[PDB]
């Protein structure tokens, strides 16, 4: 149930012509995979009153 | 086409046969556009007379 | 002929507009929208497009 | 040998500069043209005898 | 990478047809005249 | 001629197969005159005219789930009323044109 | 609130290099904060990035049968970004002894 | 004479060694061809398609571009996979002859064979390193 892809079909693919998957297909995870400091976010955590 | 003895310079036809000028022809506009350069010499001078 | 908001007394509204000339002069300049940049003059249209 | 060291931590750092590029395969490469000049070259001499 | 018509037999023409002006005239239209590069090549004899 | 299924009063007038190289210049014209109309900032619709096909019918999105299923949300427009006002422009076009 | 348009994922430069073992002291204080800020993230795979970042570690005290083809009990977890190479330990505990 | 002809084919093999890279295919907008995707190269546009000539005087090689088929012209099968990105390839009917084409087809295909899948170097690469450095290579299509 894990989602591996999101897709925009400017034509639903049944009926496209020549397939043209969108290019955020190409990207290794299902979207803009920005980066984030773990040891920052812990830092939040466990303080923050 | 021009021939040579003094015989008046045909043109093509559709189905590649070279029919005389002095007559009545059915230029499409696309052909008119390609032979502008032969159409104001040959068979358009053909015309004012 | 067609001169779009000749008529018009109310504010700037939408900067577009198509002012046809009258058919004495050329109405030409309105009809090379899309296909034709660069490659045509300005006294004809393209009719491919 | 250093008293407390990984030995499979120490060569993942030694060996890390080395395959960071495609150097590895430029051996590789050399050969599929030491075998295509000598075929053409052992079909270029037999076909002259 | 190439990016050119992957040929490499190019029609070229050695002896050039004549540019005659005067006498019989009418006999040879060269392309050139109505300002475009002909696509094959005109010559009295085109060799390969 | 083939694609998308519209009503087309214009026909007779001649124009050539559009590819997608073609219907970019189209589609990118069409969406410069909202941004001149309506002065909008930002996108507006002309991303579909830099990649891709721009002779989009249906727009839709989904995602792939990994045990082999797929959740299309297609998403047309509801009522449309410049192009109800456009095509009877265009069904007079060829009455007089 | 933006998921699935943009997802927040865990640095590759804060996890633990899988050649480096558990007795490393600094290695598992990396590893430690990569589980407290592992739910923060909404990489939908932060289950595997953060369970196969230990199993990176202890890959010779702990020795375990990843039973995805390809991925070996060392292989770095920024590799695991796939559903398909959750390996079946970790959906089934019973398969760890 | 043999030895000289072998050594003169051997420089005209290895000259064509190359491999066909697709330039950009834009329509043709004028009335010649109208509307078949030709390839925009400057003086080799007119050397490439004879069949997009100009004929206004029945001439000897304009007799023969009568009966030049209009529609054997330009791309016939772009198959391109991702929207927004580069084709794969193209299959267009340019003025390139069999002989020179079939040996860059060749040299294509070489380098086919010495290729292998981002499953296989990251296999090949984690081996020749004996698993002291593993890698990850992402999963996700690229084409």
């Amino acid at each position: 149930d894990v989602i591996t892809n999101v897709l925009v079909a400017r034509v639903d693919p049944a009926q496209r012509g020549d397939a043209a998957v969108d290019i955020r297909a190409t990207h290794a995870t299902f979207a803009a995979a920005l980066p984030v400091d773990p040891a920052a976010i812990v830092v939040a955590m466990l303080c923050g009153q | 086409v021009p021939r040579p003895n003094g015989l008046e310079p045909q043109l093509i036809d559709d189905g590649n046969v070279p029919r005389d000028i002095a007559g009545d022809w059915v230029y499409p506009s696309d052909v008119l556009q390609v032979s502008v350069a032969v159409f104001r010499d040959y068979v358009w001078p053909m015309v004012k007379a | 002929v067609c001169m779009t908001n000749w008529a018009s007394l109310g504010d700037e509204g939408r900067g577009l507009e198509v002012r046809l000339p009258p058919p004495t002069d050329s109405s030409v300049h309105a009809y090379k929208t899309v296909l034709s940049r660069g490659y045509i003059d300005n006294a004809q249209f393209n009719p491919l497009a | 040998t250093e008293t407390n060291l990984i030995p499979s931590h120490h060569y993942g750092k030694a060996f890390a500069p080395l395959f960071a590029s495609n150097a590895m395969f430029t051996r590789n490469q050399r050969a599929v043209i030491t075998r295509e000049a000598f075929v053409c070259a052992r079909s270029a001499v037999a076909q002259c005898q | 990478e190439d990016t050119g018509l992957c040929t490499s037999f190019m029609l070229l023409d050695n002896i050039p047809s004549a540019h005659l002006t005067k006498e019989l005239i009418g006999f040879t239209w060269f392309m050139q005249m109505y300002q475009m590069t002909p696509p094959l090549p005109e010559g009295a004899v085109n060799r390969i | 001629d083939a694609g998308f299924l519209v009503p087309r009063p214009l026909d007779a007038l001649r124009q050539f197969d559009v590819t997608s190289a073609a219907a970019a210049e189209i589609m990118h014209a069409v969406n410069d005159a909202f941004k001149t109309a309506f002065d909008l900032d930002g996108a507006l619709l002309d991303g579909l005219a830099l990649y891709g096909d721009p002779r989009i019918a249906d727009l839709s999105a989904a995602y792939l789930q990994y045990g082999g299923n797929v959740v299309r949300e297609h998403v047309p427009p509801g009522p449309s009323h410049i192009h109800r006002a456009l095509q009877q422009v265009e069904s007079t076009f060829m009455a007089e044109m | 609130a933006y998921n699935g348009l943009v997802t927040t994922v865990l640095s590759e430069d804060a996890f633990p290099d899988s050649s480096q073992s558990i007795t490393h002291l600094p290695s598992m204080w990396k590893c430690l904060f990569l589980t407290l800020a592992g739910p923060m993230t909404s990489d939908p795979h932060s289950p595997v990035k953060v369970f196969m970042a230990l199993a990176n570690l202890l890959a010779q005290p702990e020795p375990i049968a990843i039973g995805v083809p390809g991925m070996h009990q060392t292989t770095p977890a920024s590799q695991f970004s796939h559903p398909g190479v959750w390996p079946p330990g970790f959906l089934n505990p019973q398969l760890i002894n | 004479l043999r030895s000289n002809v072998l050594l003169m084919l051997l420089q005209f093999t290895l000259s064509n060694l190359k491999i066909n890279k697709s330039s950009t295919f834009t329509s043709d907008v004028t009335t010649i061809t109208s509307g078949r995707m030709i390839r925009a190269f400057p003086e080799l546009l007119a050397l490439a398609y004879p069949g997009r000539a100009v004929l206004p005087t029945q001439t000897k090689n304009a007799q023969f571009l009568s009966t030049a088929i209009a529609d054997r012209i330009g791309r016939l099968d772009r198959a391109n996979l991702i929207g927004g990105e580069v084709s794969a390839m193209v299959e267009c009917m340019e003025l390139c002859d069999a002989l020179t084409l079939h040996i860059r087809e060749t040299y294509i295909m070489l380098l086919r064979s010495m290729h292998q899948d981002p499953t296989q170097i990251v296999q090949i690469v984690n081996e020749c390193a004996n698993n002291l450095l593993n890698s990850t290579i992402p999963i996700s299509l690229r084409p």
